[PDB]
């Protein structure tokens, strides 16, 4: 069964890990949902 | 019902297969992490409201609440809830994801799969989407929002 726990508040954090990318990529989403790349 | 980020359990031992977002009462997590099953909240239950396959989302308990957007430019934060580990805000520019039907903000993180469901939020504190349906390239997870 599952269930629910909470772990904390939705809230911005000013002191945040900074990092990753920023690409840009084409893509088709299907009708199950799942995105593919495109060319 | 408390507003907050949730794990979301699976019971031999217990396992996170994802995250929610409680918000104005109601329960919004990715439709694969649940696949649209009820759960549990203490001795309570909370019932799907409404889901779709195709944008991998459901709500329990009302309506979809959450509508903001990434406004394009600007870097947000995952509020990553990893399995096993506190919450955690991580900071990124989302690129994008071009399709015929339009462009969406996508963000190029690579957290366990039990972080689906994490919100991305913007700088006012605001949940644009959920993270954890995405591609491979290193994995890129769509900010999948709902629409309110």
């Amino acid at each position: 069964d599952m269930y629910i726990e909470r772990a904390g508040d939705i809230t911005w954090e000013k002191d945040a890990e900074v990092t990753g990318n920023s690409p840009r990529l084409d893509v088709a989403l299907d009708e199950s949902g799942d995105f593919s790349l495109v060319e | 019902t408390t507003d907050g980020v949730y794990r979301v359990m699976t019971r031999l031992g217990s396992t996170q297969v994802g995250v929610g977002v409680m918000q104005e009462g109601v329960f919004h997590t990715m439709w694969h992490v649940t696949k649209g099953a009820a759960l549990r909240s203490g001795e309570g239950r909370l019932d799907p409201y409404w889901g779709d396959v195709k944008q991998d989302l459901v709500s329990y308990c009302g309506p979809w609440k959450l509508d903001a957007a990434w406004d394009g430019l600007s870097e947000v934060q995952l509020l990553a809830v990893p399995p096993g580990e506190r919450a955690k805000n991580i900071q990124t520019l989302p690129g994008i994801f071009k399709t015929k039907d339009g462009d969406i903000g996508a963000v190029a993180l690579d957290y366990p799969a039990g972080t689906s469901g994490s919100p991305i939020l913007d700088k006012s504190g605001r949940v644009i989407g959920l993270y954890g349906n995405g591609v491979v390239i290193s994995y890129v997870s769509a900010i999948t929002q709902g629409k309110r």
